[PDB]
RNA sequence: ACUAUGGUUUUUAUU
RNA sequence: AGGCGGCCCCCUGGACGAAGACUGACGCUCAGGUGCGAAAGCGUGGGGAGCAAACAGGAUUAGAUACCCUGGUAGUCCACGCCGUAAACGAUGUCGACUUGGAGGUUGUGCCCUUGAGGCGUGGCUUCCGGAGCUAACGCGUUAAGUCGACCGCCUGGGGA
């Protein structure tokens, strides 16, 4: 309630020259294995070989166009009552939310490996149907059933 | 003090409702808003000034 | 009692509080509000309008 | 079938619904809709969004008639009484008039008291 | 701020 | 005092002032008794839209004979008769004297070209401090819980009751 804090500032890659790689391979690492990490980093753009369109330094950050969060639910408690409420992803935040909803099937389907479960779920990437869309897809339900809120 | 046959003169105790103004806004007083009342009372049940209002 | 404008403004302008219409007190106070009760209660409390 | 360019709406809403019809000056009612209607329960059957998306199905009425002038005549303590005005004045007609025609007990019986939970 | 709601916790030792 | 706020027409109770005057203790209180009753209930007929004790149906829940939703009988309205009850509230018996100061509300009367809802005397009602006094303490304080003069009720540790 008094611990006040910020957000750590990062450089864009000199070989990569987006900023897209130096958070992504925080993102989906365990056990401190920055290693897999450094990987498996866009590893399905061979599985995507031919679904990859031009230029493979932009085709994985081509994909949050597609994965393009609006909203985020966020639930909290007032009285007895817990309630809900979809507010619009903030100027910085809107690219942190894509970067964690584009791993959303990299382990939790039957595919097997990382690169043919992300590989198969970006080719869902348009419509975003069947298994592991429901954090994307069941968020915008309640911006959609309510457009009142204060 | 206690005639319906001049409205122009009682106008100025009502409002477009025909509701009677306070005697606090219309320096009336209480004494003689009671008489006023009674005026526009009896110009009300000959229809004279509006009762009820709805728009 | 009731209030009476040509039109509704586009906003409520609400400067006191617990205040009803314009979407505010939903389902509230339903219970018996009293003829002599709302004396008593400016008996029992003075400054209510400044707390 | 003939374009007649003027009409009258009746919008009622209250702590639990939301209705909202379309008439003519003659009495005449030509379409409604309501929040319930819409598909809504409980406590989100009042909501301000459940009676916007009644006031879009309703402002689907009357094409035909070519009605575009509208009065609104408005009932209820209901959240449902702004934005059902503000979604069908945007749904190609045009406002001329807003009057609250409630009706009220000025006053009597006995006061009401109701649900203590 | 107000969830739609619940009844009941053996006794005894600073004199 | 219970109580009185749709309006009308008839009828009628009690209260207030100036100055002048008449009568003259005609003034006060009071066991028993009398008259007066909000609501509920009851005698009896009529009414009965609505509200709704009984209760049914539904729902809630451990249960739900209650709180919640839909009804619904008595009752609530009238005339007339009973029942005298209370967090009866300005809690403090009835009537009356006495005491320092201020400001406001209301309304008479007498006075001021009122040539001012305003003033200066002066009564009735009323509202808030507050001096003296009282009160564990809050609080009363000229409409006193203070200080005196008359009359009459009520009280005596909790529980059982």
């Amino acid at each position: 309630r008094r611990r006040v804090i910020g957000q750590r500032k990062i450089l864009p890659d000199p070989k990569f020259g987006s900023e897209l790689l130096a958070k992504f391979v925080n993102i989906l690492m365990v056990d401190g294995k920055k290693s897999t990490a450094e990987s498996i980093v866009y590893s399905a753009l061979e599985t995507l070989a031919q679904r990859s369109g031009k230029s493979e330094l932009e085709a994985f950050e081509v994909a949050l166009e597609n994965v393009r969060p609006t909203v985020e639910v966020k639930s909290r408690r007032v009285g007895g009552s817990t309630y809900q409420v979809p507010v619009e992803v903030r100027p910085v935040r809107r690219n942190a939310l894509a970067m964690r909803w584009i791993v959303e099937a990299a382990r939790k389907r039957g595919d097997k490996s990382m690169a043919l479960r992300l590989a198969n779920e970006l080719s869902d990437a348009a419509e975003n149907k069947g298994t592991a869309v429901k954090k994307r897809e069941d968020v915008h339900r309640m911006a959609e059933a309510n457009k009142a809120f204060a | 003090e206690i005639d319906y046959k001049d409205i122009a003169t009682l106008k100025n105790y009502i409002t477009e409702s025909g509701k009677i103004v306070p005697s606090r806004i219309t320096g009336t007083r209480a004494k003689y808003q009671r008489q006023l009342a009674r005026a526009i009372k009896r110009a009300r049940y000959l229809s004279l000034l509006p009762y009820t209002d709805r728009h | 009692i009731k209030v009476r404008e040509n039109e509704p403004f586009d906003v409520a302008l609400r400067r006191f509080k617990r205040s009803c219409e314009k979407a505010g007190v939903l389902a509230e106070v339903r219970r018996r509000e009293f003829y002599e009760k709302p004396t008593t209660e400016r008996k029992r409390a003075k400054a209510s309008a400044v707390k | 079938r003939k374009q007649v360019s003027d009409g009258v709406a009746h919008i009622h809403a209250s702590f639990n619904n939301t209705i909202v019809t379309i008439t003519d000056r003659q009495g005449n009612a030509l379409g409604w809709a309501t929040a319930g209607g819409s598909g809504f329960r409980g406590s989100r059957k009042s909501t301000p969004f459940a009676a916007q998306v009644a006031a879009e199905r309703c402002a689907d009425a009357v094409k035909e008639y070519g009605i575009k002038n509208l009065e609104v005549m408005v009932k209820g303590p209901g959240p449902g009484r702004e934005s059902t005005i503000r979604a069908l004045n945007a749904a190609g007609f045009r406002i001329t008039n807003i009057t609250d025609v409630t009706p009220i007990p000025h006053n009597g019986c006995r006061p009401p008291k109701k649900r203590r939970v």
